[PDB]
């Protein structure tokens, strides 16, 4: 059985970013160095729906 | 006085049976109460329709 109950849609611009990835972007080092990108993806992962 | 008898039987009884049962059947709804529509899709094998 495959039941669907609603759509959802994201606006595709100018979306508003929860406080905790904001802050977490907000640190990310303009250098590029893995280990905190790779922390960011483990904490929020990597794609949005 | 003499005498002699052969004697022989051979008997094969061979047998074999098989079924195939097949059942399928799909269900599909759109529009009304994901509950309505869920009660309905399934397919009751007594009741079909």
């Amino acid at each position: 059985s495959d039941l669907e109950v609603a759509h959802y849609k994201l606006k595709p611009r100018s979306l508003m970013l929860h406080y905790e990835f904001l802050q977490r972007v907000k640190r990310l080092p303009l250098e590029y160095s893995y280990g905190e990108y790779r922390d960011l993806f483990r904490d929020f992962g990597t794609h949005y729906i | 006085s003499s005498h002699g008898c052969k004697e022989l039987e051979n008997a094969l009884k061979a047998a074999s049976g098989t079924q195939n049962n097949v059942l399928r059947g799909e269900p599909f709804i759109r529009g009304g109460g994901a509950g309505f529509i869920s009660g309905l899709s399934y397919l009751e094998l007594d009741n079909p329709a």
